[PDB]
């Protein structure tokens, strides 16, 4: 922060606070509340900050390759992509529209529920529809061996969130670091949850309106903190739903358009008998049914391969009693 | 301050002797040994560190795992630091002072005799049971009805020959740190055999020993390190130990640490608890507490409060000043605090009628 | 550098690059960084050397009635030594783990070392609830270090105790209060699999119970000879306890069959104990010679259990 | 680890020789066949036990058999210490496994290494599942994927969560059976190698006392018989004290063959 | 005057804070400073030395790595809680109604302190305190003592509940609560209450459960047990219902004195209201006649609540007024309150 | 700049925080990474504008303190607090009239009335409860009330936080009734963790049964010692166990407020309410609007407007035909 004149107190790298004397060329304009700003090694003299920014290490992007999955599946409704087309693009680019009705939208983002997968499919399908600069980093990724680097990280990380437009930034299951532990060993990784809570204040910085986009996922959302899931900083949740029926033949028919044809293997059978043993053990099992085909020693892959896939996992041991069926 | 000017004026001799040994940072712990003159060593800065070893110490003192002092210029080995331990843990562990003399006792013989002679005996006369070996009793233990718990351990602190002796409990060993307990054994026993003369004490194993296994979620395997370990511990040859130990808790359970003990430890009593003719005993150390009049019959109450041990009649004596400074008087005859006694046995027997019998079955 | 920067410096100069491997320990001067010679041996302090021991006070031929029993024993530690010679002509494979078990006291850890005495075989202890510590991988690497020293050294032996314990997955895991050994044990049962060399400085272990028994513990680098050990025979009673009684002082005028027949489940931990009941009552009795009558007295002493008597049961 | 041939020698499961066959050594000398047809090797395998031998041993032969090639990873390098910095090793020693092309992966004992979130408890769980996005970051590539094969191993298939219980990171899951009459006489062969006894003999006698053993319990069998023979001051020995010290020692191993269970 | 300018020049100006780690008997002393690192410091200066003790805040002189002496030590947030006192604002004129009871425990908690020459000549003494209990004040009864042993001596109250003091357990930094507020003063006195332990709905986080609890209770114990402590720290327990001390548990205490409080009658919900009122009123005009005559029956606790409403319900109309026809319709939501649950029984 | 450097140059300057204050004149100083350090005088600004935990700049040399800094304690609590509840007036809320009449003698009494205590006769009230099914407005009127009556609001747990900064083996709601009085007087709230997992206050008594000790703590030193009067909470509950905090409280003294479901005098003010943070028409009739849903939730209110306001949102116009208001009750009905 900045202090008084001709003085300003700025942090080390190594996370020591320093008391220095700005420079008496420019006291102003670049100084900032909160920027990276170079020092002399002996002096620590305050004289320039960066552009912002050199931004951080790691990487965005790399979610660009193609294909992944077209959006026309859902296209026969009209009513579940009214309501996606009103929060996706809409959200991601326009300005007259929202002033004028007065609703703020929300960058909140929050996707539980699995198994299953969904999520990351959802994710670079949005690449599809519109290019953005993706942000992604494990939950654990910040995590080093000092704790004075951890919340310069998380600030270089959503500090280009509000200078560049359009942004997304993904983290795959934070819920690692939301567990509550007060040990001083356990110190650090209760300091990453304050970085999480840190980054948390950050995000209202983005209020309001520019700019940021903030995606979540996690397995488990038991272990999250009641504040994170509250509204007013994520306003929106998306559960995603269990398989149950539904993802079941549509799971089967994305599988087997990777696997081999199939043009003469007939998936009349396959979708009975494999369907009855089904976990679910859903997704990937597919793939092992796909799997076993490698296992071949065939060409086209014979009906005894699919079959011995799916009835290894998981078995099912009946029936004395649920017979009133 | 004149206390402190004196004491804050010998800096100009301490400047003069601070120039020496101020290298001495950081203590740091040695490796392995490839030959005589060079040794590796690591510090708590995490940097590991080869050097050669001043002229001023022999390099036959040197041992693997030994602390020792260093010169930050040249990295040297200084001078050995005994204690490589420990972080805290130590103010609980120790235990200092003596209380309790053996005139506290409530008229229990056999029961205290055969356990002064596991240690106090021993001790004072080693040539003895050394020429009258046979061997000593690799420990004992101590439970039954409350009456008398931790007392018995507060005989042998006023009863201590020469040095005092450690005692520890149970749940000041849980974890956050693991791996404690196996230190700490090991190292009092360390210490103990410089000196000797240093019991060791554990409180409370029925909590901690809880056996055996369970389907899931454990549960008891996260308690089977405190068991298992102290009993694999007590369970060594060295020597083991010099003082016998000790052991004392509430309920025998654990079938495991119980099952355990015969093969090492000795000596199970089951208190007693007051015989009827011995719970005047209690009313004789307590016949000196205030003013007792002479027609006071202490084997008439005796028998109307059973299994009340000392510590319940303790109240009898206590109920008898009580009541007295109530009704402004003196002394307590017996008739007057004995028809308070009827009532505190009664009245106190209402919510729980206090039986053991129930605690393990 | 150990100090957790890492440096760039010319190819040493001295000892060339004929060795080794990219190694640690070597010595290097202050700022100079210039590396003289490379030093070993590995590392560190008591993960190095977890006990040392020369040799125990006693001798096998301290059970009596177990001359069965220990034959098994014996022959596993003994043969691949002096037998090795035989073993290549016939094909024959030495045992590695032994499972020692039964309920105490049964003398075992006496009789394992004391085996290790008339051999010349360096004796080394550990316990497997000393492999936990705070710090999470300590025991696991310990083996790593410890099973180095068992392809460099020769055996010898390793005695273990407690496997049962320390060998305890549960059932729905993660995870127990042994988890640094429970991996650690079956990292020594790992370089006893996936290594062919780790057949060398055989182990021995050692458990109180067989209640829980990790599945995995059979192969012939793991736990081979297993014998049950049930209380031993009103001979065998008999024996121990005089056997124990060699290195003190035996009473005179016993006959041996009286006191042997009244032992029953009656430990053998116990037996030592009733020759020191005996001996404690010796002296205020004032005379330090015992009767065949005190054997007797001091055994049915201990057991069955203390110190109460039959009434009211009618 | 040798084979090939001593792979395949193993008696069983014969199915499961010509598993990892095709799936491991194949990709390296005919990369062609997978994508021609457009079938994708398996990223993972799992294999669990102990009903019976060969958990480590048939993901173990096909490891070395690739090629030259192989990364063995010990669990005892997970744990680290007191604030791991292994989760960069992880990641170095993945870094490093892919200096060797087409990498193999191993995972043994992850029972350990595999704590489990069900019930939550200290933050040694959480630092495991942050070991865990190490092992699965680089997997998840943006980098070589299908080229290598990831294998983990487990005493019980319940510690590996809802994450790995999916296929993707543990892709195939197998477990071992018992031999047949007849292919005693097989898995036998394969099992003489140094240990020879009398010119006329019958192995069936020897074998079948012992049934539901380990490989290395037959191999014991063998060596404990053998190890008679040095009492009997002879060579070899007859099949009669033979199946003495077969049957005796065999119905020992029994006794302590409890808890063979383990959940699907 | 002169110190402050001459041992200036000799510790500072410049210095560090340090911990302390261990003393040797040749004068160095080891200690411990941010992080991880060790030295020898040996001074004669303001020591002071023996009050010292390890873990201490003691500082360390920046040339070189020496201790001039100390300051304090605040310390921790968990001694800024209490603070004060309580005084006496709970007043024996906000109690009144039970006499047999008020007499026998008014001299357990005087026993010390004053006559001390009958209590010294005994020898033995029972410093153990007094154990409470009972629904829903009753052992809030006998809690007007404790505030009236604030006027002299000292008082603690500590908050038993349930769930939220866990720690591992071991007791550690709540003995440290009952240390740090004896060394002001000591004398004192403890007060323990709401031991929920049998009412619990759950266990709390990762403690145990089932067992944990007991063990963590029964280390409640052996710090109470105790070895070793003989002055006060006087112990008052307090809880609704007590199944939770064992047989073994009350032998040290309370073996004495622990007492039970019945339900009130006509005579002490009278002498309950008129001196809980005694300060202040509704209306002045109030007869106790026709309040207990009208309910019939239950304890003095809703008569005030009744009267909080009445007043309430007035407050309508600013400061004083009566309606009979909303009078006795408020009263009836009472009414019913406690004739919902009327019989039991036969409650006999 | 370049003879001021030349101090700044060897070491730099660092920046200290100051724990405890002496009158000796010695000033205690810490780094974060660092230990803790203390210094002679060092006297610059004057002493009244330093206090503990108050941010401090450190000289390399004789590392004294140069300047003082404005610290951060309150905005780091205070920052949590606002992000629970927006600020909600009187102007924000509306509905509830019957029981802002019945909360206000209990909220504005020991602000302004209380030397009327007396005459009333009525002991400080130690708390109030709101129980009903959501429903909104009961956090909304918790500072409503509060801001004409001029006194601050502070919110709620997690905290979440707390854990640290207030220690583990620190007795929490205990350190917590510390903050409230640390801070100015303020009234609290109860939010939320009350859950339909089953039924039970089984996970919400953690935020919850133990904040009831919170207020009685509180208004213990309140009545005791301290300064001065004026802290107050306020219960969000919905149905069942709040029997179990009646059988915790025995009426003694708590102000009598029942949380109602959404009613029509709650529906027809609090439309208007959130319709004056957007601009549009008047040609809306509000009352019969809110009678045509006699059920469902509070929150629906915010349901109505915002969720199918993103079907105003779709034609790119501020304001849409009576066609779709029609529709905005359509949507709602479908959920009922």
């Amino acid at each position: 922060e900045a202090v008084d004149q001709n003085t300003a107190i700025v942090g080390s790298t190594t996370g020591s606070n320093y008391y220095v004397r700005i420079l008496s060329t420019i006291d102003r304009e670049l100084l900032k509340p909160n920027a990276s700003v170079a020092l002399h090694k002996h002096s620590n003299a305050l004289v320039d900050v960066l552009p912002p920014e050199a931004d951080s290490s790691i990487m965005m992007l790399t979610s660009d390759q193609k294909p992944d999955v077209m959006y026309a599946d859902i296209g026969g409704m009209d009513i579940q992509k009214q309501e996606v087309r009103e929060a996706v693009e809409l959200p991601l680019t326009h300005f007259e529209l929202y002033k004028q009705i007065g609703i703020d939208p929300p960058r909140g983002v929050l996707m539980y529920g699995p198994p299953g997968c969904g999520k990351t499919m959802l994710a670079k399908a949005v690449a599809h529809h519109t290019t953005a600069a993706f942000i992604r980093v494990v939950g654990s990724e910040f995590v080093q061996k000092y704790l004075g680097e951890g919340p310069r990280m998380v600030r270089d990380v959503f500090r280009l969130a509000k200078e560049n437009a359009p942004a997304i930034i993904f983290i795959d299951e934070i819920d690692a670091i939301a567990t509550k532990r007060f040990d001083a060993q356990t110190g650090a990784d209760r300091e990453v949850q304050r970085i999480l809570l840190e980054l948390l204040n950050q995000m209202d910085g983005f209020d309001q309106n520019v700019n940021v986009k903030v995606i979540m996922a996690t397995n488990r959302a038991d272990t999250l903190d009641p504040a994170l899931l509250r509204p007013g900083r994520l306003d929106r949740k998306i559960e995603f739903p269990l398989p149950d029926r539904r993802q079941k033949r549509l799971i089967f028919s994305t599988i087997t358009s990777k696997m081999n044809l199939s043009e003469e293997v007939d998936l009349e059978d396959y979708v009975a008998r494999p369907d009855k043993i089904s976990g679910a053990d859903i997704n990937s099992i597919c793939q092992e049914s796909g799997m076993l085909a490698v296992r071949e020693n065939r060409y086209i892959v014979l009906a005894k391969d699919f079959e011995k896939a799916y009835k290894t996992v998981i078995k099912k041991d009946e029936q004395e009693h649920e017979f009133y069926k | 301050a004149p206390p402190a000017l004196w004491d804050l004026a010998a800096d100009k001799q301490t400047l003069q002797s601070e120039q020496p040994l101020q290298v001495a940072r950081c203590t740091k712990i040695i490796n392995a040994d490839s030959e005589d003159p060079k040794y590796i060593i690591n510090v708590k800065q995490f940097a590991k560190f080869v050097v050669d070893l001043s002229d001023q110490v022999a390099p036959t003192d040197i041992e693997e795992g030994m602390r020792v002092g260093v010169d930050r210029n040249k990295y040297q080995i200084h001078i050995p630091l005994p204690p490589k331990i420990d972080p805290t843990v130590t103010m609980m562990q120790v235990e200092e002072k003596p209380d309790v003399t053996y005139s506290d006792v409530g008229g229990c013989k056999e029961q205290i005799e055969k356990l002064r002679e596991v240690v106090e005996t021993p001790l004072l006369h080693p040539e003895r049971f050394v020429n009258l070996g046979i061997e000593p009793p690799k420990g004992v233990l101590l439970f039954g009805p409350p009456g008398t718990g931790k007392t018995l351990c507060a005989r042998a602190v006023a009863n201590r020959t020469d040095a005092c002796f450690i005692r520890v409990i149970g749940s000041e060993l849980v974890q956050k740190y693991v791996g404690e307990g196996a230190r700490m054994v090991r190292e009092l026993f360390e210490m103990a055999r410089t000196k000797k003369a240093c019991l060791i004490f554990f409180d409370e194993i029925d909590a901690i020993g809880g056996a055996r296994f369970d389907d899931g979620a454990g549960g008891d395997n996260e308690v089977q390190r405190t068991m298992l370990e102290l009993i694999n511990q007590l369970d060594g040859f060295d020597p083991r130990g010099n003082i016998k130990v000790l052991m004392a808790t509430n309920r025998p359970d654990t079938l495991d640490p119980a099952l355990m003990r015969p093969g090492r430890l000795d000596r199970k009593i089951e208190f007693s608890l007051p015989d009827l003719e011995g719970r005047t005993h209690i009313f004789k150390i307590h016949a000196r507490s205030m003013s007792v009049e002479r027609d006071i019959r202490f084997e008439l109450l005796a028998r109307l409060c059973p299994n009340s041990t000392g510590a319940e009649i303790r109240s009898v004596c206590t109920e008898a000043g009580m009541f007295a400074i109530r009704a402004r008087r003196k002394i307590a005859t017996e008739k007057d605090f004995l028809e308070a006694v009827n009532k505190v046995i009664k009245s106190y027997a209402k919510f729980s009628a206090t039986p053991r019998y129930m605690t393990y079955n | 550098t150990s100090t957790r920067q890492t440096y760039f410096l010319p190819v040493i100069g001295l000892v060339d690059a004929e060795k080794l491997k990219p190694g640690d320990l070597v010595g290097v001067n202050k700022d100079s960084y210039l590396i003289l010679e490379t030093l070993p041996t590995e590392y560190d302090s008591r993960v190095k050397a977890m006990e040392v021991d020369e040799r125990p006070t006693e001798q096998y031929s301290d059970i009596g009635g177990l001359d069965k029993q220990i034959q098994e024993l014996v022959e596993a530690i003994v043969l691949p030594m002096n037998h090795k010679e035989k073993f290549e002509n016939l094909g024959i494979q030495p045992p590695k783990g032994v499972l020692m078990y039964g309920p105490p006291g049964t003398g075992k850890t006496l009789l394992a070392r004391a085996c290790a005495a008339q051999t010349k075989a360096t004796f080394l202890k550990l316990a497997g609830p000393q492999l936990v510590q705070m710090f999470i991988g300590d025991g696991a690497k310990l083996v790593r270090d410890a099973f180095a020293l068992a392809k460099e050294k020769a055996p010898s032996i390793i005695f273990i105790d407690e496997l049962d314990a320390i060998g305890t997955k549960r059932f729905d895991s993660e995870k127990a209060g042994d988890r640094e050994v429970q991996r650690t044990m079956l990292e020594l049962l790992n370089q006893l699999d996936g290594f062919q060399p780790n057949t060398q400085v055989k182990v021995i272990a050692a458990t109180n119970r067989v209640d829980i028994l990790d599945p995995a513990l059979l192969r012939s680098g793991r736990l081979d000879r297993k014998i049950e050990f049930p209380m031993p025979n009103e001979e065998a009673r008999a024996r121990i306890m005089q056997i124990h009684s060699r290195k003190m002082n035996v009473s005179p005028d016993v006959n041996y069959e009286e006191l042997a027949r009244c032992t029953d489940d009656f430990n053998g931990a116990q037996c030592k104990a009733v020759c020191v009941e005996a001996g404690m009552i010796a002296l205020r009795r004032g005379a330090t010679e015992l009767t065949h009558e005190d054997y007797m007295e001091g055994i049915l002493e201990v057991q069955a259990k203390k110190k109460a008597n039959l009434q009211y049961y009618a | 680890d040798p084979g090939n041939v001593s792979y395949s020698e193993i008696g069983g499961l014969s199915e499961q020789i010509r598993e990892l066959r095709e799936v491991i050594e194949l990709p390296l000398t005919n990369p062609e066949l997978f994508q021609r047809v457009g079938i994708i090797p398996p990223k993972g395998c799992l294999l669990y036990g102990p009903p019976g031998t060969g958990k480590t041993l048939l993901a173990r032969a096909v490891a070395s058999q690739l090629d030259c090639n192989f990364l063995k990873v010990v669990s005892s390098s997970i744990v680290d210490k007191y604030i791991g910095e292994s989760a960069r090793l992880i990641r170095e020693m993945f870094n490093y496994a892919r200096d060797h092309q087409p990498c193999i992966i191993f995972m043994d004992e992850i029972d350990a290494i595999g704590g489990r979130r069900f019930s939550e408890g200290t933050s040694a769980d959480r630092e495991i599942q942050r070991t865990l996005m190490e092992l699965l970051n680089q997997m998840d590539g943006f980098d070589t994927l299908h080229r290598v094969k990831m294998i983990m191993a487990t005493n019980r298939p319940d510690t590996l969560d809802p994450a790995l219980l999916r296929p993707g990171r543990l892709d195939r899951k197998i477990h071992i059976d018992l031999p047949n009459e007849q292919a005693r006489l097989d898995i036998l062969k394969i099992h003489a190698g140094p240990i020879t006894k009398h010119g006329e003999i019958d192995y069936e006698a020897i074998v079948k006392l012992s049934d539901g053993f380990n490989g290395a319990d037959l191999r014991n069998v063998c060596t404990e018989a053998g190890m008679f023979a040095i009492r009997a001051d002879h060579d070899f020995v007859v099949q009669e004290d033979f199946m003495k010290a077969v049957r005796k020692v065999a119905d020992s191993k029994k006794l302590e063959s409890k808890l063979d269970y383990k959940p699907v | 005057e002169e110190e402050r300018s001459k041992v200036d020049d000799l510790r500072g100006t410049p210095m560090s804070v340090g911990t302390l780690e261990e003393i040797i008997d040749d004068n160095h002393a080891i200690v411990s400073t941010s992080v991880g690192s060790e030295h020898y410091v040996s001074i004669l200066s303001f020591v002071d030395k023996d009050l010292l003790e390890p873990g201490c805040s003691v500082l360390l002189n920046h040339k070189v790595h020496a201790v001039i002496g100390v300051l304090m030590d605040d310390t921790d947030p968990l001694v800024t809680v209490m603070k004060v006192e309580k005084a006496p604002q709970e007043t024996y004129a906000d109690i009144g109604g039970l006499d047999n009871q008020i007499q026998e425990i008014k001299e357990s908690v005087e026993l010390p302190l004053t006559h001390p020459e009958y209590y010294e000549e005994m020898g033995i003494k029972p410093p153990k305190g007094v154990i409470l209990y009972g629904p829903p004040g009753t052992g809030k009864t006998l809690l007007a003592k404790a505030v009236a042993n604030q006027t002299s001596a000292t008082f603690l109250r500590v908050v038993g509940s349930e769930l939220i003091q866990k720690y591992l357990g071991d007791g550690p930094k709540l003995v440290r609560e009952l240390f740090r507020v004896a060394e002001e003063h000591a004398p004192s006195i403890v007060f323990i209450d709401e031991i929920d332990a049998i009412g619990t709905k759950r266990y709390d986080s990762n403690s145990g459960g089932e067992r944990e609890i007991q063990r963590t209770m029964l280390e409640l114990l052996n710090q109470l047990d105790g070895f070793d402590s003989r002055g006060d720290v006087k112990v008052i327990m307090a809880t609704n219902r007590i199944e939770t001390l064992d047989p073994a548990l009350i032998r040290p205490g309370r073996i004495d004195r622990k007492i039970e409080f019945p339900l009130p009658d006509e005579k002490t919900k009278k002498r309950i209201f008129q001196i809980h009122t005694s300060r202040m009123t509704l209306a002045d005009d109030v007869t106790l006649d026709d309040l207990i005559m009208a309910k019939d029956d239950l304890s003095g606790a809703d008569i005030k609540a009744i009267c909080t409403e009445a007043g309430l319900m007035a407050l309508r109309e600013r400061r004083m007024k009566v309606t009979n026809e909303d009078f006795k319709k408020s009263k009836e939501n009472v009414l019913y309150k406690k004739q919902e649950g009327t019989p039991e029984g036969l409650y006999l | 700049l370049r003879e001021e450097l030349q101090l700044l140059q060897e070491q730099g300057s660092y920046v200290g925080e100051v724990v405890r204050a002496m009158d000796k004149k010695k000033v205690l100083v810490k780094v974060h990474p660092e230990g803790k350090f203390v210094v002679d005088v060092d006297k610059n600004i004057d002493i009244n504008d330093v206090t503990p935990n108050c941010r401090v700049a450190l000289r390399n040399d004789s590392y004294t303190l140069h300047k003082i800094l404005p610290n951060k304690v309150d905005p780091l609590v205070s920052l949590m607090m606002v992000e629970k509840v927006p600020d909600s007036t009187y102007e924000m809320i509306g509905g509830l009239d019957k029981q802002i009449k019945e909360i206000k003698e209990v909220i504005e009494l020991p602000v302004k009335h209380p030397e009327l205590f007396e005459a009333l006769g009525i002991a400080q009230p130690k708390g109030v409860l709101l129980y009903g099914p959501p429903g909104t407005g009961k956090t909304l009127l918790a500072r409503a009330v509060a801001h004409h009556t001029d006194c601050t609001f502070i919110r709620v747990s997690g905290s979440e936080l707390v854990q640290k900064f207030i220690g583990e083996g620190a007795r929490m709601v205990r350190e917590l009734f510390v903050m409230a009085r640390e801070h100015a007087p303020s009234i609290i709230f109860m939010d939320e963790i009350d859950s339909i997992g089953s039924s039970r206050l089984e996970g919400g008594s953690g935020g919850d049964s133990e904040v009831q000790r919170t207020m009685l703590e509180l208004l213990n030193q309140l009545d005791g010692f301290e300064a001065t009067k004026n802290i107050k909470v306020i219960m969000a509950t919905n149905r069942i166990d709040i029997l179990d905090s009646a059988l915790l409280r025995p009426g003694r003294i708590d102000r009598k407020i029942e949380f109602p479901p959404p009613n029509e005098e709650a529906r027809l003010d609090i439309l208007k309410i959130h319709s004056r943070k957007m601009n549009l028409t008047r040609g809306i009739n509000l009352r019969k609007i809110a009678e045509l849903m006699p059920g469902a939730s509070g929150a629906e209110v915010k349901g109505v407007c915002t969720e199918a306001g993103m079907y105003a949102l779709r034609e790119r116009r501020v304001h849409v035909t009576q066609e779709d208001f029609e529709m905005a009750v359509a949507k709602v009905m479908q959920k009922d």
